[PDB]
């Protein structure tokens, strides 16, 4: 770790000096609540068939989409208060912040 | 083989089909869902977690990288002008486009068989995802090469190493600007705005700056605010023909409409003059993403709304009110309690029909079921995730561009003239930008002025 710096490294290595892995790419999320899985540990909820979740069945995914995402595409609001750039500039900073990769 | 099979085996989770589905009529398929990857792979001690493959920071590593190999290979190695390596095929009526990217099974090629456009090669993967993502990102490379060119011309003994990273602090500079400035106080309003983000003191080393597992959901709220249509418009801002209301299905991985329609330039006009969509309580997210998401380059067009939920339960969210408790926030446990909170009855008894308790929502359906803030986007438990997160990523970032020995007084008083408005007038051929605050600036022309009228960031501070 460099005793001093004036730019950033690639990776965010080295910007907390105490913990030089902070912040840095191509490691573990922190976790602000732990984690719940079927198993306590790996599986998630809705894996195993029968296994309710705090005592009531859990709702498929696409069937929760349906039922409250679901709407007809004419009846749709403008925001009359914002622009589209303001949906884009979302995304495009949500890629400068987390990537989770998948195999 | 996730991709082609229902079989949930490691590393699928699939998505199971409910009857009387309005589009999958076949049960036996399924909506395609990989795993994410464990942080601890086949650990029987360890809780399962996931890896941010970016930096946290807002350090414009979607321009730059996160990985070494990737970073120089997105840099002009030809030169001491210290440059971000452009396309050597094709230009947007001169200007400068995206590198593409040497891909196996590139799904850009895939949009249209006869264009033979591949993807784009940016510090994100995910810069061909859509025309308007690439846009922007095309629009940031062209900075970093106008930054570095006027970089040049003012301390000319400087070399390429020392162009770059100046030009690279800049960029970065600019984002963490554009984001903690103009945009997130129009996502989380004012209240939460002073609430979650006071006034910066100063870099703080005992701050976290990691993204936590469920800002990667939570931040998803973007998923409601998706227009169905990419909006083109000419230089006077009318609908650009052929194809000014293209719908967003026909869209994704189409790189070949920035190549082949007009560059970059009737995209970045839409943006600044099309209404983004509302969310309402009965209208949460377009059909566009919820039944037609990658139509073109996958077996099945995927429901956005629903892989958000199943990514939160494969990254082991808590429900609901665990992240309501977190924040600070009542519990609803009944249908009357949730019908409050969400000053809905009609949405609680559909959540609880679903769920069951209020403890089972899916921290993005819950999340967006809110009503919103005064004068944001997001309501009470977003606001505080989203935050939160915020927080940390400016007050744990030793390169903060407001902290002590990060940029001098004068340079700080420069960069805080910068806007989106500014360079797109900068790098582009777009004579008529809008009226600040961009995100709010959504009609033509009664919120949109001209260039002469915004002031260009002066690199007089940076003479050394
Ligand atoms: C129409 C444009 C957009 C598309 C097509 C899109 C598409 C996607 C897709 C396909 C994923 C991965 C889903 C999964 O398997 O779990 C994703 C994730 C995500 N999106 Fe969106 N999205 C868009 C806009 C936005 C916006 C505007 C925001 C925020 C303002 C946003 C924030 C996120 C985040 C945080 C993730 C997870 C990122 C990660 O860690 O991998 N998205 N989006
Ligand atoms: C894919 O890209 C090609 C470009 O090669 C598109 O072709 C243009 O189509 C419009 C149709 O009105 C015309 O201007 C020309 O006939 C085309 N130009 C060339 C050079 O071919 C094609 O339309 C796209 N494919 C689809 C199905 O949309
Ligand atoms: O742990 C993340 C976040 O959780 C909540 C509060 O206790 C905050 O002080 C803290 O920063
Ligand atoms: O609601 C109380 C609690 O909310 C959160 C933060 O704003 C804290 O500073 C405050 O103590
Ligand atoms: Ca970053
Ligand atoms: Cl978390």
């Amino acid at each position: 770790c460099p005793e001093q710096d004036k730019y950033r490294t690639i990776t965010g290595m080295c910007n907390n000096r105490r913990s030089p892995t902070l912040g840095a790419s191509n490691r573990a999320f922190v976790r602000w609540l732990p984690a719940e899985y079927e198993d306590g540990f790996s599986l998630p909820y809705g894996w195993t068939p029968g296994v309710k979740r705090n005592g009531f069945p859990v709702a498929l995914a696409r069937a929760v989409s349906n039922e409250i995402v679901r709407f007809p595409t004419d009846q749709l609001t403008p925001d009359q208060e914002r622009s589209l750039m303001f949906m884009q500039w979302g995304q495009l900073l949500d890629h400068d912040l987390d990537f989770t990769p998948e195999p | 083989n996730c991709e082609t099979s229902c079989v949930q085996q490691p590393p699928c989770f699939p998505l199971k089909i409910p009857p009387n589905d309005p589009r999958i009529k076949n049960q036996a398929d399924c909506i395609p869902f990989f795993r994410s990857c464990p942080a601890c792979p086949g650990s029987n001690i360890t809780i399962r977690n996931q890896i941010n493959a970016l930096t946290s920071f807002v350090d414009a590593s979607m321009v730059y990288g996160s990985e070494e190999p990737l970073a120089r290979n997105l840099r002009n190695m030809s030169n001491q002008l210290g440059l971000l390596a452009v396309n050597q095929r094709f230009q947007d009526n001169g200007r400068a486009l995206l590198p593409f990217d040497n891909l196996h099974d590139d799904p850009c090629l895939l949009t249209n068989r006869s264009a033979r456009i591949p993807c784009f090669l940016a510090g994100d993967t995910r810069s061909s995802e859509m025309p308007e993502l690439t846009s922007m990102h095309t629009l940031l490379l062209r900075e970093h090469n106008r930054l570095a060119t006027e970089l040049k011309s003012l301390n000319p003994r400087w070399d390429g190493e020392r162009l770059y990273q100046e030009a690279r602090k800049i960029v970065g500079a600019m984002v963490q600007i554009i984001t903690y400035r103009d945009y997130l106080p129009l996502v989380l309003g004012p209240t939460a705005m002073r609430k979650y983000l006071p006034t910066y003191r100063s870099y703080n080393d005992s701050v976290d700056p990691r993204i936590a597992n469920v800002f990667t959901n939570a931040f998803r709220y973007g998923h409601t605010l998706i227009q169905p249509f990419m909006f083109r418009l000419d230089n006077r801002y009318q609908p650009m023909e052929p194809n000014p209301r293209v719908p967003l299905s026909r869209v994704f991985f189409a790189s070949w409409r920035v190549v082949l329609e007009g560059g970059i330039d009737p995209i970045l006009r839409g943006l600044m003059a099309t209404p983004a969509k509302l969310n309402r309580q009965n209208q949460i997210a377009v059909d566009e993403i919820r039944e037609r998401l990658f139509e073109q380059v996958m077996r099945i067009g995927l429901d956005l709304p629903a892989l958000n939920m199943q990514r939160s339960r494969d990254h082991g969210l808590p429900g609901y009110n665990a992240w309501r408790r977190f924040c600070g926030l009542p519990q609803p446990e009944t249908v009357g309690q949730l019908g409050t909170v969400l000053r809905n009855l009609k949405l609680a008894r559909k959540l609880m029909e679903q769920y069951g308790t209020p403890n089972n929502i899916d921290i993005w359906m819950g999340g967006v079921s809110e009503p919103l803030k005064r004068k944001g986007r997001v309501g009470p438990l977003l606001a505080c995730i989203i935050g939160t997160q915020f927080r940390k990523l400016r007050d744990g970032d030793r390169f903060w561009w407001e902290n002590e020995g990060v940029f001098s007084m004068q340079q700080r008083q420069a960069l805080a003239q910068i806007s989106l408005p500014r360079i797109i007038c900068d790098n582009t051929g777009i004579t008529t930008v809008s009226k600040n605050n961009i995100f709010m600036s959504n009609s033509y022309p009664r919120d949109f002025v001209n260039c002469s009228t915004l002031p260009a960031l002066n690199l007089a501070s940076w003479r050394e």
